[PDB]
This record gives structure tokens, C-alpha cells and sequence, in this order.
């Protein structure tokens, strides 16, 4: 059982983007230990969009589907897991980061549990958060992801991760969520 | 002390701490016998050289004898005579062969130290402080001679090595590889330590285990040593920690391409070499010409890494920096790079400096943007006059106004690079460093000039001394943001094209020498894009260096931990930045930022009139603390490393006075732990039997919430002895640093004699 | 298969097991995208290449675009244009610059393979076996061209690469470094596996963990690859076992100076290169001249190390050796070196060859001591004629007598070196390799003969060709025990040195080709003092070699375990010898020596008349067993390694037929253990669902006091399935291997189908 | 290698690996009223070279929510023994004529393709053959809790304005968490 609480959490005194909290609360029994009369107007609209996702994907997440652990938080800086359907026709994958890295290397997110020879469609929404300084990126020069692949090319070659999309998601406790459809 | 023992042909160099033994073999070569802790001397040591017959072994002396260069420890080896390891010398001749044989001729012993004029090196004040030995070797086929120089420092465990080549024949020779030192050990149970990183993350400490083959670190950046690797190599036993064990350290005094190599053979013999990279190096020598290599400084310690680091700190502070800034405390300055980017007038500069005068700042620095048409990053570099549009008063008027306000003045220069849009390129484009009919690469919209050519150095020296003479400047910052590529020189011959990089480094050294000699009262700041050329060489001219460009409360606790291995604290620069960072975009408490910035050269990069009144009091207290404790932190004091961030979650160091009468310690935490263990803080450098009093400040941060704490049911001073503080430690309450901010928290402690 | 994808400018090379992707950049460069297990191809793969905006990054294309060579995976790199990593090419021109640029021109695809005529390589027997792709690149400034050749084998996961240089302009260029291959990866979670040793202890397996910097192995021995390092490299994950994991393997087809290097940058990128040593390499190219580099063979496996080793074994047995001995079993022979090193005569030989006919021997090989006046190791070498004071009938009469006894004949030759006292040195001593006015080192009283010139090698051939023509020889052993010193040549211009260390290898290849062409009926045995030239380039010329001069069952298991990583069992040569060892002086049971000698080529180095009648009956059973099972052991079977002697006290391997109907397994122990645990023995390559029967022999040999085993209170056919033999294993009783000698003990098991 | 899960309050079930050596290695519980947050009743033995995708592993779990002991002993002859059960610390059960005692169940799972396969076997078994048939294959609803929104300070009008708001968002279940019963204003009285 997992819930979504207020940002300055009462146990660790740490600030975390709301979408990361939603992404971690999806794998379990989704809930809200929160008060919605204290939230802002730009953040109340972001809560209604999480309930729709959960009501659409909870049948795959809960009653039928295997659980694969991809990366270990006891051995490095990043965590990653995924859930695959029973006939290998739908999948959800999640990637989490602990600390921001500057001038770092490339990332290839390798999946498991799919079947080679099936053409999958991969989707992700890399929308910026409300705490992004665009002009700061402009003065540094560093200023609809649906694409189709095969089962073997996703487990043997990874999904490329662009570290600039992890820097506009909050940067410190940023996370990414991917959806795979057999179509 | 140097002794000969003529009857046995040996050489013993020793002081109160270390010893070095060597001897002349029966083919006129130099052989190493022992290097390490001090031992008493007897007349005969010849039984330490053991030789035995093996298979596939070729001897180099007449038939009855047995002597193979593969199974002997030798200094400064060579290839092609019976040795199948990596050589240290390569000479190409007119017949086409590469074969040389240098034999001993004579030696000289004296007191003091010479200068090796073309390159910087450590000096010895007066005499009776050091001792020097020179050995001369000669080759008869080419009539070229070699001189090897060893210097022992008394009162320190420091030995310095260098070499020199002189040509005496009517022919010409080509040196294709030349190393400064070469040391051999009889076993391979060691570990290699190195400092490696990148931009915004420099000098991370890395350990490797020795295995048969080659382990090396090099640099090919051309204009600098780079941020990738640093010219420093240490060998330690696998069971050596900060306060026990045995370790050898080697450092190279040079700011160009370098190579540091450790080669382990199959018979468990280790060889370490440092020197210039031979990648694109080829030096031609004619009659009456000489070549001089950089210097290698090597240190031995038998009580952990702290002793070695302290030997480096003391030596580089007392014998490498100039006497003018040898015993002074650095000023507190305000910069404006991160406050405004390319967008300022004569008016905003006065307001940002007027406010930072009641705080206690004593120096003001002006950054890139004041010269030419430097409205962006695309143009204006190369011409060094005042942009009258931005500053109708000019540099002179601005300096006079700032001096009237009670501060000092400083400027920013980059005297190596040019833009296509500048007047220098339109006037004459033949001064760029490049090859004909080749594409010219560009790094940040800028290119490099051929410092090798002096006509260029002469033109650069003018138009710059004019600015320093018209106005009253007291601080200059030199920045370099472009490496060397396609190294070709239009003003040269078909030969001597393999001397461009060394000549470029020599030319920049010459320009520093001119500027320093003719303005002996200006402090210089060296900043090669934020820590890409940090080395003793640069310390010979500029007393302090800009450590890094990250300015994070954290991150800088891992760049200074690694940096402190070989360079003193007074060198590293440290400023305070804006609360939402520009590099990592994280939020840290101000107290942690101040407590990290103390152990260096304190400074500020803020905009003091955008802070709150609850913040302008903290800044004043910070300034008072720093100008009270900077004499202990910078001039007189030993640096101890207590807890490592590379193995664990906490960082901790401290600094102690030279007579054990005063000290200050710090403690930094990275992540917040809930329901964790008790923590004790053990100090390391103190005096047992003394009765220090320990004092700390514990004021809650403004972000701490108390009404939530009462729901969960959750200045100091005390007296103690030195041994109680060294075996037991200070008990830190894990709720104490929960009032400091929680995530990135820090604590300071001050100890007093009474 | 090879596909182009002309609209996207890519290249996909694959078979049923592996894939290799590349594409053409926008500056005319080839760059890697993927190398690994097979994937399905689609029209566009562009997303696998990504571009960023780092600091201190210099771009090689015009200003609007962003592309750097420091942050890319490129094939065949070069230095001086924005890439600061160790390069793979270096060309010197007449103006003095070292700057080159090669851009794509054309490509070609065909079926089959070529021969790279100057050097050996693997071949293809059919047009449906292999496929080849050639890419041509041009350098316009110097007017030269470079051809890159890739070949893919079907039915194996085998890829081969090489490179060729052509000069077309009136200018002359110099090559100072030319590697053969370069492979790049995006991570550093690997380990480097290598084989290192010395004389009498060769090819021990060693593992290292990759770290930022450079790790390399090399050889500077000149005349051979050397017993120190072997030209083989493996990259494996830290969790790879003998039967599970993922590993890459690289081998070089060359027997001279070599360099194998792996460099890890500070952005977690790995680069591996293999090629000739650039230490003393300088090749001058004029109008209409070409240069060809050695060949690199790479194999990828994803099921452990056994699969990769088996790929090497099959490929080298079937597509590298000549068709004369591809499907043939080696004979059983006897040598007189240990029995009689120098003091011998026809009569003392007609009694050794007489006794070794009842046992079952089929070849007799003479050794040093039959030419000029060689009575010791200081005289007679180079005089290749019959000594008449030891063999009055000559070699023809001795060969006739030996063939009359019913045996075959063989000789010893060393056609590369000379002694000082020989006639060849007195006639004309200007054929030696060396430099004027320089001392001439001596290894074993012998010096090298300069094969860089054609006149000397010619003379050599004639002087020996006759010996083969008059007599009836069927076996020759070519020994070589000396390294090359002072590589200078009398017959060469000042611009021709630097080719001698390659021209020597080319000349020895030419001599081998001549001798093999004339006499295609003679088996050849290569020997560099026992394993200093095990390079495959020799396996292409001589089918089998002498593995090591150890002949100790205790040390030969250790050596053969390491050797079998890349080289087939047929290649290795083994012998049984006396019990008071000469190299280690250790004593072993006679059944252990035989057990170790089975897995290779059988042979003896004994005096069969000095043995006792209770052991001259074990030699009769050993020979019968070996000639019963050599067909399975040598030519048709798969080799599995089961237990490692480098980690533990026991060793174990086995060999299995291709149809999984017959197998033999061996288990060796090093030191006796008292009151120890139960020990099992699991096998690896079999067929679950089959009903093998297992047979073993537990005969208590001599040295067993069954009269003492009483005081301390202390059927072999059983039929099981492959399942049980794999998961459960064969129970071993520690009392059984105590009757086999105790200290060094062995056991063989034979499996049968039903 | 021995794999266990150890933790504490607000940090439960961290993965820890040990290498076996001659002696005893055990984990127990003595809390009495529960198994405790320190150690969890689960033990794994895995080969040293086992990843999530390759290698063999044995997993043992015990179906019991009280005191427990899990032990692995290695003798001086390289023989390993694994035991699980009730903690004998204060256990002493008296049996008379016509009386019986029953021990808890132990479930053991073997896999040879890493750890994901073993974990998946456990998940499927516990979902299909342990939980009750009525809630076996349904989807849990979306709930709103008010402990970190009010604690002990709330009223009737305080919560009916929360419930009305969390109906437009899409919540479908509300939970009171404390203070509802009489004399409950702090953690001293009313329980």
C-alpha cells in the first residue's frame, strides 16, 4: 500500500516533484494522504490526470502481470523496473534517479521479459515541470515520443535516455515512465 | 649528505628521514640498490646486487662475465642492448640507427641548488638548506653528453631529479623521447592512486591494483594538462590509510603534455617513469645546443597519507611561491560573473559595489564584457581597449570611483585567443596556429595564437601594459577556454615542426615572467576554464588558482578532498553563490555554503542587495569569522583529513596550529538518515595532556518547522583532554544537524588551549 | 549477409549469431553503432546516434553544426583534429606536418575471401562460406588511399578485419604507426583477460578490472612474440563463468612485435586496439607502393568461455591449416634429448631405436650433436653437413638402417643463427645483424643471421635442401633460442632502417614457404626454446609445436589449461619423461604422466631399456590406449574445461564426440588431503535422455602399503543418464586416489552410448 | 551466499548478502507480539555468481506471524544445514494423553534462471492460492486518508469539506484514521 503526501514530508523534510511521487505510487495500491484544499490551481489539474492513468492501467498492474527488477538501488545511483502482461502485449516501465550528475555519460535503458519478433510501439510524455529556467539554458547553449521497434532490439540495445530530459523533470529526484503497446 | 666510498664506487644520499643508494656497474651504468627509510652506512654494500644465469638472456659484457639488463634495477634505461621493457631515451642519428651507450665520466658534489633557467623549479633560500650531486655520462660514437642531477632537501623527506643533454659533435641528433626520472622496485604488492575527472568534477581519487603489463595516465590537450588527469602518481601498500602505512609520491613540475607510466614485468619488478609525452615530440640538436627536461619531486612517508600531503603543503608554500605573497593573507573579494552575464553598465556596477562595502568586502573584480564589442560570446576577443558605449568614463574613471568608495579594483583577461570578428584577424590572419589547406576547428567561437612566435608575444605584451599603467589595478584574472589542435606553425621550417607545443608552453612562461617582473605589486589569478591547468608550475607565477566552476555547497566537498592531496589550502579559491544553483539547480542552506568556503580563499559571487535582512546579518558574521581565523587557516596550519566522502556518506577535516594551541574542525553530511545510530567524531592532530575547551554554535535554520516536531514527541562549550578527544571523540546528536537544514548539513567546532 | 540502406548510408553485417552496424558521418567518416548478438534490421537506425553541447569541445564541421570526435565511437581513429585519445594512424609528410584526413569514396561487396599475399590468414573453401566488404577512403592533400576490409563467416560467429594503404602521388610519405583494428564500447563494466608467463611457466591466465586510463600488453623481442605475453585479449563481464555469461575475444595473426591496448576515458567509453608495435616502425611509401597490416579475428559468445574457445578450435583446425593434415592423426614418436643431450653415436642409437619397436613407437627423432663439430653449445652451428666422427655411414646410412628396423626418421635444424667458431663466420662475417663500432651481445654463444637480405637466406636453403634430397627424412624440428639485439643492417640506406624488424619476419615466412612448397610430404615442428612462438601465423605454416620445455605432469596441466583458451589440442605437443625431474626435480607416478600426456600429441623422451619389466608393460598399454583413442581426442571432438587449477587444488577436463556418443574425462589432484570432505565430479557436454555407461580403472599401483591401511582401519561399470551425470555427478572416493600415489594423482573415465 | 532482508522503523527490508563460513549464521525474532521490522522470515541461498537473469537459487519462507528463528550451520567438512521454525527462547509445550501439537508450514522454491523467476513464482502462488476467493482477482479502490491532514485536530465540518473536494478529483473511498472514539485528544487516554 502506497500513498501520495504533501511535498515537505513529515519524516525526512525533503522536497520532491509531484510526478515522481505519482510514478512511485503507481506500483501498489494508489492513494492520497493529502489535502486538496491546500493545493495550487496548476497542481490540482495535475492530480486529476493521475487518477485516469491509474484507473486505466490498474488491471494490468495488479491482477495479471509479471514483475521484473531491472536496476538495483543498492548498487548504484539509478533504479528501474517494469511490469509485463501475461501474453506479452502491453507493458509499463519506470526509471528513477537519486542524484543529479553533471557532464555525465550516456544511458541505455535495457528491458526484459518481452518477446523477439513482435513489433512494439513505445510512448512517453517528456513535459517540462513548473520549475524550469529556460533562459539559463539559453545562455548555456544547452537549450510524442511514439516510435516503433522490435522485441530483441529493446532488450539487447537499450532505449536511449537523454540527460537533458532528466534535468527539466526536477533534476534531483527525476523519473521517467514509458508505455509499450504491441500494435 | 652525499658520500662517495671511492673504493667501492657507490653513492649514498641521506638525511634524518630517507636514504637513496646507487652504484656504478662494470659497464659504466648507474644501478639502484635501495630507496626508502634511513639506514646507517658501512663501507661495503655490494652483496645487494645479485645475478644468476637464465635462459634466453643476453649479456652486454665480454664472454666470461654475466650481466643482463633485463634482471637489474637501473636508472634512466634505454632500448636495444638487452632490455625488453619500455625505454626512457630515444636518439635518432644520420645513419638511421637508434642505438646509444652512455658511460660514467665524472661527478660533482656541492651545497645549494641551481636554477634550470628555462623552466620553473623549487629554490633553496641561502644554502646549508639543500645539497646537490651531478653525474656526467658520455657517449663516444655521437660525442653527446648527459648530466643527471639529484638534490636532497634537509628538514624534509624531499628528493628532486632532473636531466640535461648537450651536443658536442659536428653532426646533428634527434631526441624522440626524453624522461625526467625512472625508479624501480623489487616487488609488485602495491596500489596506484590517481586523480581523475572532467569539467565541473575534477580530481576524484581512484585506486588500482598492480598487474603485469602497463598502467599509465597521459595528456594530449596541448595547451594544458587538462581536467581529465593530473600530473601526480602515488604508490601505497594495500593496508595504508590516512594515519598508518607506507607511501611513495611523485609529482612533475610541468604544465604541458605528460606521461606517467608504471610497468610490471613477469619477474615482479616495478618501474615508474614520468615525463613529457613523446606523441608529437621531436627535438633536433646541433653543435653547442642543449636540452633541459622538467623536474620531478618525490617524497616518502611511513605514517600514512597525511604526512605526505603535509610535506607537499609545506614545501610548495615555503619554497615555490614568491616571497612577496609567501607570508600574507589573501583579501576578500566580490565578483560579478554569476550576478550578471554580459549585461551591465557603469551604473549597475556602482550599486552592486556600494552595498558590498558596509559588509566588509575589500576588493571588487570586473569580468568579461568590458572590452571591444563583447555583447555576446561570438565577437570582441583579441582587441583590448575599453568599450566606450558601456563605460564612457573608462577603466581609469571606474577604478578611481571604486577607490574613492574604499575598495580595490581588478580586471579579467584572456591573452591567448582571438575571434574572427576582431580587428586582430582582419588586420592579419597569419598569426593563427594551424596548417595550410586544412579545416580550422573552433571550440567556443574562438581560436589559439602561436605563442611560439615572439613577434606575437611582443605585440600582446603591448596594448596590455598600457592599461595596467594608465589605471590603478591590483588584481588580474587570466582565463583560457580553448585547447591546442592541428599544431602547425607557419613561421618555421620543414624541420622543427615537432617543437611547437613545448615552445608554446615556454612562450606563455616568458609572458608571465615579463608581466610579473614589470608589475611586482599585482596579484594574479590563474583560471584555465576552472581547474584545467592547476599545477606547481602555475603556482610559480600565480600564487592562487580557481579550483572549479561548480560552486555547489556539495560537489566542492569532493573536489577539495581530492585536491588537498598535493596542493595547499591557500591555493584553492572558494566563493559563495546564489541559492538556486546554475549548474545542478539544487537548494542548499547558506551555513553549509559558508562552512565549505572557509577552507580556501573566502569570496562572494552574490548580489548582496537581493538578499533579505535575515541574510545580511549572516553575511556579516561570516566575514567577521573569516577575517578572524584566516591567519590560522591559510598561513600557519596543518591540514588533516578525517572522514572520506569517496567511501561513505560523511566528510570531515580539520586544521591545527603549528604549536598545538588552536584548531578548527568541520563535519559535513550528504543525505538525511531517519532512525539511525549514534555518531562520534574523532579528531586526529592534537597534543595529549593539554586541556582544550571545545565550542560550537547551534542556531536553527529558518526552514526548520517546530509545530510538526512537537507532534512526533521529539552556543555550547565543554572542557576535555587531547587523548579523550582522539580516542573517544565528540558525540554528535542526530537531531542537532536536523535543525541545520536536514539534507545538506554542516557543523563547525573551535578548540582553545585554556 | 551485407546490406547498404542507400537512403540512410549504413552498413549491417550479420549471420545467424552476430550483428555489426555502422554508418557514414557527415564529414566522411565511418562510425560504429552496435556490435553484439543478432538483431532484425529496419530501414532507419538514426536514433542510436546522439549529440550534446559539452564544454571544451571542438567541432570538426562548420559553425552551425555540432559534432566532436572526443565523444563518438569511430572506426580507425586519428589524432590532431579534436580527438585527444591514443590514435591508430600516424603519417609524416615532407613539410613536417602530421595531419591526415580520409573521407569516404566508394564501397564494394562480394562473396568469398582473399589472401593478403605477403602474410598468412584464414581462407574459405567455398563461395557460400564467407562474405567480404571493402570500403575505400581518400586523402586529397597527400593523394593517398586507405582500404578497410571486413569479412563475415557463416556457421560461426567470426569476423575478420584488416587495412591496406596505397600511395598514388609523386610525394613520399612515412608511416610511423599502423594498427589493424579498433573497437569501441559505450560502457566500462568489463574485465580484461590475458595470458602471461615466462620460460618453463607459460600462459597463466590473469584477470584485471578496467579503470580510467590505459591498460596494455606488448612485445619488443624482435625475433618472436616472446614467452612473456601472448597476442590474445578477452573482454568479459565480471559474472561470466565457464558455461554462462558474455565474452568478446580478439586474436592477432602475427609473430613479431605487437601491441594490444585498452583505454577507458572519463565518460565511460572503452577503446580496444591491436596491431604491430610502433616502437621502431617507420615505413616509407613512394609512388605506386603499398602496405598491408596483419589480420585481426574477433569472436563473440553469450554462453561462457567454452563456446568461444570451441569457435577458435574449430576455425583454426579447419580453415587455417593446410589440407594435407586437416583430417589426419599425428604419429607416436621418441626423442633422445633427455636420454642423450650431446654424448651419443650410431651404436648407442641403434639400441634405443631397437627397443622402441616392441612397445609400438613409429617415429625416431635425432637432436643436436650431428653436424659440423657440435660436441658442446659453443661450436659447429651453421655447418650443416654430416659429422663423420660420430656417424661414419652418414645420415643416409643411419636413415636406411632406421627404416630397415621398421621405423621412420626425423632430424633437428636451427636455420637462423650462427656461432663464432663456425666456417660461415670465417668465410664472410658481414652477414650478421648489428651496427658498426657497437658491441655485439651474445645470448648462448650465438648470434642472429640477417634474413632482411635475400642472398643469405638463399645460400641457407641450398646447404640444407640437399640433406633432405639424399636421405629419406619425414620429420624436422626447427629450434630457435635467442632474441634479436641491435636491429641494424649493413645492406640498407639511411632511410631503410625501421623495416628490418618486419623484413626479418617476412624473410622467415619466405623460407618456410619455399621448404613447404618443395617438400609437401614432411611434418614440421616449430620450437622457440619451448613455447616462445605459439602464434597462429606459425600454426598456418607448421601444424604442431612444442608447448613447453617443462614435461612435468604437475606443471603441464597448469600450462595446458591456459593454452587451451585459444589454441586447439592437436597443436600442443606433449611427452612422457624420467621421474627425477631436471627442471623441478619432482617425482610423480608413471600413470599420472601418461594421463596428462594423452590430451595432445603422445610421445616419449625416455630410455626404454633402463626401465624395469613391471613398467615396460605399462608403456605397452599406454601406447595401445592412445592409438585406440587418438581419433576421438584429436580430430573429431569438443573440449570442455570443468575445474580451474588457478582457483583451488584440483583440475578436471573432458572431451566429447560431436554426436554425443563417446567421451573421455580426466581428473587431477595436486596435494594430498587428510580427513577431508566428500568430492563429486559433474560433467558438462552430453545429451540428456541417453543411457551412457561409465568405465574406470582403480588399479593400486606400486608405492602402496596395504599393510598399514589395515591398522588405520581403512566392479566399476555403472549405467546412468546424462541428466544425473550433469546435475548430480560421479562420486569420487578419497581412499581411491590414495592408492594412485596420493600426492599427485589422476583418474580417467570413459563413457559409452548404451 | 546468504540473502536476507533487514531494516528498522521507516526503513524496512533492505537486502543484505553474506558469505558462508564454518560456524552458525542466523536471524531471529523475540518481539513477542509480531515478527518485528528488524528481520523478515525469508532466507535465500544463491550461488556467488547469480544475477537477476542467470544462476540457481533456493528460497525458504515460513508461514507464521510470531517469533521465529532461521539458521544456517556449516561444519568443518563443508556440509551446510538450513533450519526454520518457532523460536525456542521461551517455548515449552506440555503434552498429555490424547493431545497433539502442530508446527507452521514452510514453503520452498528452487529456480535456475536468476531471482526474477523465483520472485514471480512466489507472487503467483501467494496471489492465487493464499488470498481469499472473494478478493482474489479484483482491483482495489482509490482511497483518501486524513492522518497527515488533521492528526487529532478535526471536527465533523472539517472532514465533510475534504470529502466533497475529493469527489471532483475522482476518489472513491474515504477513511477516518483516529480521534473518532470518545476521550481521544492525544496519545494518553481513550484507547
Amino acid at each position: 500500500g502506497s500513498h501520495v503526501s504533501a511535498v515537505p514530508n513529515h519524516q525526512m523534510h525533503r522536497m520532491t516533484p509531484i510526478e515522481t511521487r505519482a510514478n512511485v505510487a503507481y506500483f501498489g495500491t494508489f492513494g492520497y494522504e493529502l489535502d486538496l484544499n491546500l493545493l495550487s490551481e496548476a497542481e490540482l489539474e495535475s492530480v486529476k490526470k493521475q487518477i485516469a492513468f491509474m484507473k486505466e492501467y490498474r488491471e494490468l498492474i495488479q491482477v495479471d502481470g509479471d514483475f521484473y527488477r531491472l536496476l538495483s538501488p543498492f548498487e548504484g545511483n539509478e533504479t528501474a523496473w517494469m511490469v509485463v502482461a501475461q501474453d506479452k502485449s502491453r507493458a509499463v516501465a519506470a526509471f528513477y534517479q537519486r542524484m543529479n550528475k553533471v557532464n555525465a555519460s550516456w544511458i541505455r535503458f535495457k528491458l526484459q521479459g518481452l518477446d523477439a519478433g513482435t513489433l512494439y510501439e513505445v510512448s512517453c510524455d517528456m513535459a517540462p515541470s513548473a520549475s524550469y529556467d529556460e533562459s539559463l539554458a539559453k545562455i548555456y547553449g544547452i537549450q510524442v515520443k511514439t516510435y516503433r521497434a522490435y522485441g530483441d532490439e529493446l532488450m539487447q540495445v537499450g532505449i536511449p535516455i537523454d540527460r537533458e530530459d532528466l534535468n527539466k523533470k526536477g533534476g534531483d529526484f527525476a523519473s521517467l515512465l514509458y508505455t509499450l503497446k504491441k500494435v | 649528505a652525499v658520500i662517495f666510498h671511492e673504493k667501492t664506487k657507490e653513492f649514498h644520499i641521506f638525511n634524518r628521514e630517507v636514504s637513496y643508494l646507487m652504484r656504478i656497474m662494470e659497464n659504466g651504468q648507474l644501478e639502484n640498490l635501495y630507496y626508502g627509510k634511513v639506514i646507517r652506512d658501512k663501507e661495503d654494500f655490494g652483496y645487494l646486487h645479485e645475478e644468476a644465469m637464465r635462459s634466453q638472456m643476453s649479456v652486454c659484457i665480454p664472454e666470461p662475465g654475466i650481466l643482463s639488463m633485463q634482471y637489474t634495477r637501473q636508472e634512466y634505461p634505454v632500448y636495444g642492448t638487452g632490455d625488453y621493457r619500455s625505454p626512457a631515451l630515444t636518439v635518432l642519428q644520420e645513419n638511421g640507427s637508434r642505438l646509444v651507450d652512455f658511460s660514467y665520466v665524472s661527478h660533482e658534489i656541492y651545497k645549494g641548488k641551481k636554477g634550470i633557467p628555462p623552466l620553473p623549479s623549487t629554490y633553496a633560500e641561502s644554502e646549508d638548506e639543500a645539497e646537490t650531486l651531478e653525474v656526467t655520462l658520455h657517449d663516444q660514437v655521437t660525442d653527446t653528453d648527459l648530466v643527471l642531477t639529484y638534490t636532497i632537501y634537509e628538514d624534509y623527506p624531499v628528493i628532486t631529479r632532473n636531466a640535461r643533454f648537450e651536443q658536442k659533435g659536428e653532426q646533428k641528433i634527434v631526441l624522440e623521447r626524453a624522461m625526467s626520472a625512472s625508479v624501480e622496485f623489487l616487488d609488485m604488492d602495491y596500489e596506484l592512486v590517481q586523480l581523475s575527472g572532467a569539467w565541473s568534477r575534477e580530481r576524484y581519487v581512484k585506486n588500482r591494483k598492480l598487474e603485469m603489463g602497463i598502467q599509465s595516465v597521459h595528456s594530449l590537450n596541448g595547451t594544458c594538462g587538462g581536467a581529465e588527469h593530473n600530473p601526480f602518481i602515488a604508490l601505497k601498500r594495500p593496508q595504508t590509510t590516512e594515519n598508518q602505512g607506507e607511501v611513495y609520491g611523485f609529482s612533475l613540475v610541468y604544465s604541458g603534455n605528460f606521461l606517467a607510466q608504471a610497468e610490471v614485468s613477469t619477474f615482479d619488478m616495478t618501474r615508474v617513469m614520468l615525463g613529457i609525452n613523446p606523441e608529437d615530440f621531436s627535438w633536433e640538436l646541433n653543435q653547442g645546443e642543449s636540452f633541459q627536461t622538467p623536474e620531478v619531486v618525490m617524497v616518502y612517508s611511513d605514517r600514512g597519507l597525511n604526512k605526505m600531503s603535509q610535506a607537499y603543503h609545506r614545501l610548495y608554500r615555503t619554497r615555490l611561491m614568491r616571497v612577496t605573497w609567501r607570508d600574507k593573507a589573501r583579501p576578500i573579494l566580490l565578483n560579478n560573473w554569476e550576478a550578471t552575464y554580459f549585461d551591465f553598465n557603469e551604473e549597475k556596477i556602482l550599486k552592486i559595489a556600494e552595498k558590498a562595502k558596509e559588509a566588509g568586502v575589500e576588493l571588487f573584480v570586473l569580468d568579461d564584457g568590458w572590452f571591444g564589442a563583447r555583447n555576446d560570446d561570438y565577437r570582441g576577443l583579441g582587441d583590448w581597449y575599453v568599450n566606450l558605449e558601456k563605460l564612457p568614463d573608462g577603466i581609469a574613471g571606474l577604478s578611481r570611483k571604486v577607490e574613492a568608495l574604499g575598495l580595490k579594483f581588478g580586471l579579467w583577461v584572456e591573452l591567448e585567443m582571438v575571434n574572427k570578428d576582431s580587428d586582430l584577424y582582419r588586420a592579419h590572419p597569419d598569426w593563427l596556429i594551424g596548417a595550410p589547406d586544412r579545416f580550422e576547428s573552433h571550440a567556443r567561437h574562438q581560436h589559439v595564437l602561436d605563442f611560439s612566435r615572439k613577434e606575437v608575444v611582443d605585440y600582446i605584451y603591448k596594448m596590455i601594459a598600457k592599461v595596467l599603467r594608465e589605471s590603478s589595478i591590483s588584481y588580474i584574472k587570466w582565463d583560457m577556454n580553448r585547447y591546442m589542435t592541428e599544431p602547425y606553425s607557419r613561421g618555421a621550417d620543414a624541420s622543427q615542426q615537432g617543437k611547437v607545443m613545448h615552445k608554446y608552453i615556454l612562450g606563455v612562461y616568458d609572458l608571465y615572467t615579463r608581466l610579473t617582473t614589470e608589475f611586482p605589486e599585482i596579484l594574479f589569478e590563474s583560471c584555465a576554464s576552472g581547474g584545467a591547468r592547476f599545477d606547481p608550475a602555475m603556482l610559480y607565477f600565480a600564487p592562487q588558482t580557481w579550483t572549479s566552476d561548480d560552486t555547489d555547497a556539495s560537489e566542492r566537498t569532493k573536489i577539495q578532498y581530492g585536491t588537498s592531496y598535493v596542493y595547499p589550502v591557500v591555493s584553492m579559491g572558494s566563493h559563495v553563490s546564489a541559492v538556486p544553483n546554475h549548474q545542478m539547480h539544487r537548494m542548499t542552506p547558506i551555513e553549509t555554503r559558508a562552512n565549505v568556503a572557509y577552507f580556501g580563499t573566502f569570496g562572494y559571487e552574490l548580489d548582496l542587495n537581493l538578499l533579505s535582512e535575515a541574510e545580511l546579518e549572516s553575511v556579516k558574521k561570516q566575514i567577521a569569522f573569516m577575517k578572524e581565523y584566516r591567519e590560522l587557516i591559510q598561513v600557519d596550519g596543518d591540514f588533516y583529513r578525517l572522514l572520506s566522502p569517496f567511501e561513505g556518506n560523511e566528510t570531515a577535516w580539520m586544521v591545527v596550529a603549528q604549536d598545538k594551541s588552536r584548531a578548527v574542525a568541520a563535519f559535513y553530511q550528504r543525505m538525511n538518515k531517519v532512525n539511525a545510530s549514534w555518531i562520534r567524531f574523532k579528531l586526529q592532530g592534537l597534543d595529549a595532556g593539554t586541556l582544550y575547551e571545545v565550542s560550537c554554535d547551534m542556531a536553527p535554520s529558518a526552514s526548520y518547522d517546530e509545530s510538526l516536531a512537537k507532534i512526533y514527541g521529539i552556543v555550547k562549550t565543554y572542557r576535555a583532554y587531547g587523548d579523550e578527544l582522539m580516542q573517544v571523540g565528540i558525540p554528535i546528536d542526530r537531531e542537532d544537524l536536523n535543525k541545520k537544514g536536514g539534507d545538506f548539513a554542516s557543523l563547525l567546532y573551535t578548540l582553545k588551549k585554556v
